[PDB]
């Protein structure tokens, strides 16, 4: 069997260039879904970055419809061509970002939000995304 | 090794595995009433109008019976959180195996049957899916 | 004029003639973003206009539509008359290629209307479902039934004081509802569902035929009164596949709701989401470029396609001699690969976007397409020669449910079952839409009488046009823009949106809480796989649909079958049933 | 605004220059010789009339940096199309009325007085594509 | 004397157009998903049968609907604060369709006598220290003070003490000083207060271990610390 | 008192900016730095309106809704071409130094920037160029700091300095570099600190309380509910997600807190949060806790009270209405025994006597604002209800308001009507046993014991 490059298939979060988690916990995937079959809840590492705390996916009403993947704004979640195993309880179809995780970054390869954003992080620091300039002090000198 | 599955699809499911023997082994090859049935394949939406015909299908077969839940609708409501259909087949009927899928595919089927005669006679599936690293881009065919 | 800005009618033959013989004060004309004149009628003038409107040079001679609205919570209604409830009756005139929408206002305590079964027949089912949803009675209808919702159902779903959500399962309930049918399977009296009774010497067994057969796309469980092995009377019993799609608009925003389209009625993907896509981009003032509209029609033929492909298999197979076209169902397989290589959903692809369509087509569609339209003619050829040489096809299905120009019309019946008749009528060449003006493809119709054989052979012959649509699209694909650079387009285009701050704030705001549709009411009729249907969207200024009604085309074709069939016998009707294109998702909603 | 060598023999009054386009100042003329790129000149005078502004209006504020940024691209070989047609819609939205003050208003005189006359000398400076995204890999870009 | 609160909110059973006034937004997400750990077939939505309002979205929440408590501020194209805008007759001005409230008294016709009762200049006692109630904004609420964000914020304990008064005494700035009002014996800092009248001393009032209740008792001995 | 606007002829109040009045009228015009509240300045640039002449000027000027008077012959033209092209472009503007990052902001479907932005029509960059950065500072435990989302609209500092008179706030810098922020890291000292969170229209002021456990606007659940940490009914609105009070938000009420909260209101929640907080009846049988059922413990309490020579019961001042009641109706009228002190009580039944039967008008919350001599005896009433501090704020500018109408100055040119009071105000008299936070406003402060004042 083979399936297209195209997403329909196993919803999937991944990982940028670096090992951190995509996923920044915006809620712009759960709050798109048509039947409301995800849940998260956004936790924040020591330095700035954003995470989810948890990721939670309800695989027995997901119509993989593939609008969440088209709302992420930061990559993380996409569609793979797999499909999930036919479960025995249908509580064992809630998958729970221990399962949802993938290690690898999935179809777009070198895209790193974090290197767009303007809050820093422990990678980067406020002057150092992209496009941007030095941040110059009030105190300064200059006119 | 001996199912004579009695497919009661409903919506787009049905028309989807309309060709499920393919993948079948028994079937296909002779030696197709809820009377004389062994699995009951709820596919379709479960409305609140078909479940008398569903549940009184479900009691005319006897008891050496397994019902396998396709579909995102048959398990459990679907995209249709309304108020004409049956939040799931399960709210009726005591599923044996569900699918995930709006449709699932015929595979998925086939899958199902080896998973449900396997209960007779993800964490198991976590570590292959898991971790792969990178995919096939969305811009060939 | 951008085709799409509000403009009231004034300038048409039609309200210069109501005016003329009913004065410039008995209606209001409203200014909306469809394409038809908006009267508001009062309800005494509602039978008297109606015929004046059926009896005129070029008259109204179609139905086409009839279902009400619930206004009590509406802010944004200036121009229009005081009304808590309203009903619209969409009136189609094909001599002239136009169309009108009367209107009558109503008050939450005085909620009747009377009935258009004596004008138009084909308003009993639509009356019977504007009476199931909303509260409005219809001042003398034969029979007023429940038609969606079971008999026992308390509240009336589609008004706005009724949750749209499931609600805690009824185990009781579902015990009293399946105990009272295999009880009350005892007396189908013939006075509630209109049977007259028959004559108590003939077949009284009243067989409630198929309430679970393959001919039909679902139960239907189609009632009989026979008095031999003769149909005298018989009435459809729908509402088993209801899933509510117009109150699921009204809980979804302008873009989530696309996936419901696709579902509306399967075995047509992109077929569903063009009407709906077309009319909120009405509601915003989108026009789309030319590669939009080339892809879409694109995706829309291969759809069309497949969808008659499976219909032609069907009815040969069903008839009950065929030859092994197995394959026309593996042909069927490999337009699902093409639109799995494009899409990239294969079935409900939810492709298309407000304004757009979700992604440029793939680096490698070229040489996919070209060899499937060069894999297909031939085939087609065998096929199309196959099913005519086939002389059991003709004789099996040749006058079986036979109706003219005037049935057809006057039952609402739209697609291959009219164009048979010999009333060219198609909405791509009529009213071109999504630039379908720009092909080359001729319409085929019938001569005279339109029975089972030549509704499947005009079916056949309607597969070389879809063929050489998607043959000039192949062969002129524009280049430019996948999605129309436009402030309300959804979302936008995302490689845009993942570096800049402008772009990431619009599609933010339009996946969370949606797109702002202005207020107003917008309309998209087409050419659907099976008849013609259509999107009634009109958006209160929010970032959801106020209502969003969706005429199918099977509901008519259903609602024809008894007057096509009386004094037929039982063959004849399962052989009708496979001659007409329809599916109960489609007929339900 | 600056003013050609046609407009040297108009009287020095308020009218006359008011009338001629530019308008008569403090009446401390400025030459400018034929070795003064105009673009280099005008890029001067916008850094110093955007530095050395204040915060409080956007028009000014937020628009004279850009108009600095982009006569910089200019003047290094770097402009791109619709720059030019960039610069010329801010010497509208920056007129009189629009801003707080009237420090935009004159500071941007300067700019469309001299794109007016030599515009050759500014779009020798347009050199490039016009490209602003970075080509994400996974997605197709939206054609024109 | 309550007759009042009957009018203050419309009871339940009161409708607008039918619906019931609704807690969530719209566009409320994660539906199916938000309570499936515990159990993936989704509970019923709660009932209330308290008030007029729904546990759900399918409820009413307009600018221009006919009540006057809005559970939050939302209008198309308005997803922030600004969107009280929408909801106002006049912006600025009242809730449209009044405010949600209803005095329980009106001024009377006729006022109080004189309270023909001064009381005496304060002359401070010896060996007595009147209390002087501080009030602050962050740990002087019963409720309040048991948010664990007000622990960083709310100040240290202290016992604010006149210069005069502090200096009649070896505690200096910052001595800890033990006192007794009850059984209990406290042992606070000292904080000098030039403003505080000499025969006084501060307690942070409401402040754990400082019940409001001692506002106008004096504590009985002060001494310092006695470590 | 009558324009015209597109065409449509509307009638307004001819006494207030043509923004405010088409803002009431249900109109829809863009702008930043205009608050019902703090008057109008022309800051932002961004509320402009084609404004003609004669019913027949074809030509117009483009002009500051927020700054035209709105009088009676006055043509204007919201939907004008050249208008919209500029309140475009001056969006367009503020995001050439925006951050990318609405993923991440704190106020997502929250920030009225989002909404301007969505309503000018404005989405693509032609902005090509580097943006300006700045460093975050340490505000307090309460409210962050995100200065790279800031677009100098001018709020923040004329609410916390002109509004709430709050002297550690202020803006550094100029030219494009400007800085709205604390001169030096540190806790912000005002009691109102926290309406800077809605304030100011983008994400650079956000409340930390609710930034830890995150949720965004509509994911949150709310319900018409009332301050419960003051005497004062100031009416707020909290959020509700996964089953814990995330925020609270304020709740307009033109009567008593029409735009602002404390901080004691707005971030003490966090007691509704504890993980200690009872949440099944228990019944100490001896030593050991069994948990009981509602039915249990109702049957329980019943039997055992059933056998009691005499039941009374406390009622709390801070329960409700009926729950008080509720408990008076279970003990007897007799049994029933006010939580509080018995000097407590007394000053508290005097107060309401006061209140009651004094023929004297008290004043809303709102009205406090509209008062010429206030004379604060005996209370600090900055730390106790301290939104009746803010309005006294309010009351006592009311010299400069009077001083400005007298010279015929509109009341929503707020930067008029202080240029021209300069330090003048109505005259308020505190008292307190030591220094208050009224005091830089007081004419004069008396430190005194309580008998003393
Ligand atoms: S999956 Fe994407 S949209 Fe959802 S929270 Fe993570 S980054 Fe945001
Ligand atoms: S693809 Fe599945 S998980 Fe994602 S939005 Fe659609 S239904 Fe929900
Ligand atoms: S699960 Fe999807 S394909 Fe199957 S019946 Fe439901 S909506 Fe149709
Ligand atoms: S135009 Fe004037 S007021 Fe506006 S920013 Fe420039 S100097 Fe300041
Ligand atoms: S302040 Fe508003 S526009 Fe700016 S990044 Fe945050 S959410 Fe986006
Ligand atoms: S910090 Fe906020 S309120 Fe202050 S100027 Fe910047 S955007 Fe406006
Ligand atoms: S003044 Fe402050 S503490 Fe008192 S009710 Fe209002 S917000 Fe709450
Ligand atoms: S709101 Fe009027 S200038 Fe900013
Ligand atoms: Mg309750
Ligand atoms: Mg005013
Ligand atoms: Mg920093
Ligand atoms: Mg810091
Ligand atoms: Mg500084
Ligand atoms: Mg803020
Ligand atoms: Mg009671």
């Amino acid at each position: 069997v083979y399936l297209p490059p195209r997403y329909r298939g196993r919803i999937v979060l991944t990982r940028d260039p670096d090992g951190e988690e995509r996923c920044v916990a915006c809620n712009l995937c759960a709050v798109a879904c048509p039947v409301g079959c995800i849940s998260l809840q956004k936790a924040e590492t020591k330095d700035g970055r954003w995470y989810p705390e948890f990721f939670r996916i309800n695989f027995s009403r997901c119509i993989f419809c593939g609008l969440c993947e088209e709302a992420c704004p930061t990559t993380a979640i996409q569609l793979t061509p797999d499909f999930e195993m036919g479960e025995y309880k249908r509580q064992d179809l809630v998958y729970e970002k221990e399962d949802l995780l993938i290690s690898g970054p999935g179809k777009y390869p070198e895209y790193n939000f974090y290197r767009m954003a303007g809050m820093a992080i422990d990678g980067k620091d406020k002057g150092e995304a992209e496009n941007e300039a030095k941040p110059i002090d009030v105190k300064s000198l200059l006119p | 090794n001996s199912i004579w599955p009695y497919n009661f699809g409903l919506s787009c499911c049905y028309v989807e595995m309309v060709t499920s023997f393919t993948a079948v082994h028994d079937v296909a090859r002779f030696g197709a009433s809820p009377r004389q049935a062994d699995l009951m394949v709820v596919a379709g939406t479960c409305f609140t109008k078909m479940a008398p015909v569903i549940q009184r299908l479900y009691d005319q077969m006897l008891e050496p019976k397994w019902v396998i839940s396709m579909g995102a609708c048959a398990n459990s409501g679907g995209m249709y959180d309304i108020y004409s259909v049956v939040q799931g087949v399960d709210k009726f009927i005591p599923v044996d195996v569900y699918i995930p899928g709006c449709p699932p595919r015929p595979e998925a089927y086939m899958q199902a049957l080896m998973l449900l005669q396997e209960s007779i006679g993800r964490e198991r599936k976590r570590g292959e899916r898991i971790a792969v690293t990178n995919l096939r881009t969305p811009d060939e065919i | 004029e951008p085709a799409w800005q509000t403009r009231d009618h004034l300038d048409d033959p039609v309200i210069g003639e109501l005016r003329n013989r009913f004065g410039p004060d008995a209606f209001t004309v409203q200014a909306t973003r469809t394409g038809v004149p908006v009267v508001w009628i009062k309800r005494e003038q509602l039978l008297e206009v109606g015929d004046f409107l059926k009896k005129l040079p070029k008259p109204y001679v179609m139905l086409f539509d009839l279902h009400g609205m619930d206004e009590r919570l509406r802010t944004h209604r200036e121009g229009l008359p005081a009304a808590d409830f309203s009903v619209f009756y969409h009136l189609i005139s094909i001599d002239r290629n136009r169309d009108i929408m009367l209107k009558v206002a109503l008050a939450e305590n005085d909620l009747h209307v009377p009935t258009f079964t004596k004008l138009f027949p084909n308003a009993n089912w639509y009356e019977r479902e504007t009476w199931d949803l909303f509260g409005i009675t219809f001042d003398g209808h034969p029979n007023l039934r429940r038609i969606m919702m079971p008999q026992t159902w308390k509240g009336h779903p589609l008004r706005k004081d009724y949750p749209a959500r499931a609600t805690e399962f009824s185990p009781f309930e579902l015990t009293k509802a399946k105990q009272d049918l295999e009880m009350e399977a005892l007396t189908f009296k013939p006075e509630e569902w209109g049977m007259k009774r028959g004559t108590e010497n003939e077949d009284f067994m009243f067989l409630n035929l198929g309430p679970n057969h393959p001919s039909a796309h679902g139960a239907f469980r189609i009632v009989l009164q026979l008095d031999g092995e003769e149909i005298v009377d018989c009435v459809p019993d729908i509402g088993y596949h209801h899933r509510g799609a117009e109150k699921m608009g009204e809980r979804q925003s302008w873009h989530s709701y696309i996936p419901y389209t696709d579902r509306i009625e399967y075995l047509g993907g992109c077929v569903n989401e063009m009407p709906y896509v077309l009319a909120v981009e009405k509601l915003a003032g989108i026009t789309v470029p030319d590669r939009v509209n080339v892809i879409r029609v694109m995706l829309s033929e291969l759809f069309r396609i497949n969808s008659h492909l499976l219909y032609i298999s069907t009815f040969i197979q069903d008839v009950g001699a065929m030859t092994p076209v197995f394959f026309a169902f593996t042909d069927r397989q490999k337009i699902y690969d093409l639109v799995e290589a494009i899409t990239g959903f294969r079935m409900h692809p939810a492709w298309f976007r407000i304004g757009g369509v979700a992604h440029d087509l793939p680096r490698g569609w070229d040489r996919l397409l070209r060899e499937f339209l060069d894999w297909m003619p031939k085939r087609l050829a065998s096929y199309e020669k196959a099913a005519l040489q086939n002389t059991i096809l003709k004789g099996r299905s040749q006058g079986v449910a036979a109706y003219g120009a005037k049935e057809a019309l006057e039952w609402g019946t739209t697609g291959a079952g009219l164009r048979a008749t010999g009333i060219d009528f198609d909405v791509r060449k009529a009213r071109p839409y999504s630039g379908y003006e720009n092909f080359d493809f001729e319409i085929p119709v019938g001569g005279g009488v339109s029975d089972c054989y030549t509704r499947v052979m005009l079916k056949v012959e309607e597969l070389r046009q879809s063929l050489r649509i998607l043959e000039q699209c192949l062969n002129n694909m524009p280049e430019g823009p996948f999605k129309a650079d436009h402030p309300l387009t959804t979302p936008p285009p995302k490689e845009r949106t993942l570096q800049h701050i402008e772009t990431l704030i619009t599609h933010f705001l339009q996946v969370s809480w949606g797109p702002v549709m202005p207020a107003n009411e917008s309309f998209q009729m087409i050419e659907a796989t099976k008849g013609i249907n259509s999107y009634y969207l009109t958006s209160d200024g929010s970032t959801m649909s106020y209502r969003t009604r969706v005429r199918t085309p099977s509901f008519a074709h259903l609602q024809q079958i008894p007057a096509a069939i009386r004094g037929s016998l039982v063959s004849d009707l399962i052989v009708y049933l496979g001659s007409i294109d329809f599916v109960m998702s489609d007929v339900d909603r | 605004d600056f003013l050609t060598e046609a407009h040297l023999d108009l009287p020095m009054e308020f009218e006359s220059i008011g009338k001629a386009g530019s308008r008569l100042g403090t009446a401390l003329a400025m030459a400018v010789d034929h070795e003064i790129n105009m673009v280099s000149l005008v890029r001067n005078l916008e850094e110093f009339f955007a530095r050395e502004s204040c915060g409080w209006c956007t028009p000014c504020r937020d628009g004279l940096p850009w108009s600095v940024k982009i006569l910089r691209a200019l003047e290094r070989g770097e402009g791109q199309p619709g720059d030019i047609e960039t610069l010329e819609q801010l010497c509208r939205f920056l007129g009189p009325g629009k801003t707080f003050c009237a420090h935009a208003p004159g500071a941007v005189e300067p700019l469309q007085s001299a794109i007016k006359y030599f515009r050759e000398e500014f779009e020798a400076g347009i050199k490039q594509p016009f490209s602003n995204t970075h080509l994400i890999n996974g997605i197709q870009p939206n054609l024109l | 004397e309550l007759a009042g609160i009957k009018d203050a909110a419309p009871d339940a059973t009161f409708r607008i157009r039918g619906q019931k006034l609704a807690r969530e937004p719209h566009r409320y997400s994660g539906r199916t998903a938000m309570r499936a750990n515990i159990s993936v077939h989704e509970p019923r939505q709660p009932q209330d049968i308290d008030t007029m309002f729904t546990f759900s979205m399918e409820g009413n929440n307009q600018p221009t609907a006919h009540r006057s408590q809005v559970p939050f501020a939302w209008a198309p194209g308005w997803n922030s604060p600004q969107a009280w805008n929408k909801f106002q007759d006049e912006v600025g001005g009242k809730l449209r369709f009044g405010d949600p409230g209803v005095r329980l008294f009106e001024t009377s016709e006729n006022g109080l006598d004189y309270f023909t009762s001064v009381p005496a200049r304060f002359q401070p006692q010896d060996g007595k220290w009147r209390i002087a109630p501080y009030y602050h904004l962050f740990g002087s609420d019963e409720l309040s003070q048991r948010a664990p964000v007000f622990q960083s914020r709310m100040p240290q304990p202290y016992i604010k003490l006149n210069p005069a008064d502090a200096a009649k005494l070896g505690v200096n700035a910052g001595t800890r000083v033990s006192f007794s009002y009850d059984g209990n014996t406290v042992t606070l800092p000292v904080e000098i207060a030039e403003g505080l009248t000499a025969g006084q001393v501060g307690l942070p009032m409401g402040m754990s271990g400082i019940a409001p209740v001692l506002a106008g008792a004096h504590l009985e001995d002060l001494k310092e610390a006695q470590q | 008192a009558t324009i015209h606007v597109d065409g449509k002829e509307y009638e307004v109040n001819g006494a207030d900016n043509l923004l405010e009045a088409c803002l009431s009228l249900g109109l829809d015009i863009p702008y930043f730095c205009w608050h019902p509240a703090l008057g109008s300045v022309g800051a932002c640039r961004q509320c402009a309106v084609k404004q003609y002449q004669n019913a027949e000027d074809t030509r117009g000027r483009l002009v500051m809704s927020c700054m035209t008077p709105a009088s009676d012959g006055t043509f204007i033209s919201i939907d004008d071409e050249e208008a919209k092209q500029f309140r475009e472009s001056v969006v367009e503007w503020l995001m050439t130094n925006h951050p990318h990052d609405c993923p991440v902001c704190e106020e997502g479907g929250n920030c009225h920037l989002q909404d301007m932005t969505v309503m000018t029509g404005h989405s693509f960059r032609r902005y090509r160029f580097t943006k300006r950065t700045h460093r975050n500072q340490d505000l307090g435990p309460f409210i962050s700091h995100e200065m790279n989302r800031c677009i100098a609209c001018y709020r923040c500092v004329r609410y916390y300095k002109d509004y709430a008179d709050g002297t550690d706030l202020g803006v550094y810098g100029a030219h494009d570099n400007v800085y709205f922020g604390r001169p030096e890291d540190g806790t912000l000292e005002s009691e109102f600190s926290g309406n800077l969170v809605e304030i100011c229209p983008t994400g650079v002021f956000t409340d930390k309380t609710h930034s830890e456990r995150y949720n965004r606007k509509w994911d949150m659940q709310f319900a018409p509910s009332i301050c419960q940490q003051c005497s004062i009914g100031c009416n707020i609105s909290p959020g509700e997600r996964y089953g814990e009070l995330r925020r609270i938000e304020n709740r307009y009420n033109g009567t008593v807190n029409h735009y602002f909260l404390c901080d004691r209101g707005r971030f003490g929640y966090g007691y509704v949060n504890l993980k200690d907080r009872p949440r099944q009846p228990v019944q100490r049988r001896g030593d050991d806790f069994i948990t009981l059922n509602a039915e249990q413990a109702m049957q329980g309490a019943a039997d055992i009270l059933r056998q009691s020579k005499k039941v009374i019961g406390i009622g709390s001042p801070r329960a409700s209405v009926e729950s008080n009641f509720a408990l008076r109706e279970l003990v007897g009228e007799e049994n029933f025994y006010t939580g509080i002190a018995h000097g407590e009580q007394e000053r508290l039944q005097l107060a309401l006597k006061v209140l009651r039967e004094g023929g004297i008008y008290t004043p809303a919350l709102r009205e406090i604002e509209s008062y010429d001599a206030v004379l604060v005896l005996g209370e600090d009433v900055t730390q106790t209800g301290a939104r009746v501090a803010l309005a006294v704020r309010q009351a006592v500018k009311g010299k400069a308001r009077e001083m400005a109408a007298a010279q015929k100055v509109a009341d929503w040119q707020i930067a008029a009507i202080l240029n021209i009071g300069q330090r003048a105000k109505h005259p308020l008299f505190v008292t307190n046993v030591d220094d208050t936070r009224l005091d830089d406003i007081a004419a004069w402060t008396y430190r005194a014991p309580v008998e003393d004042q």
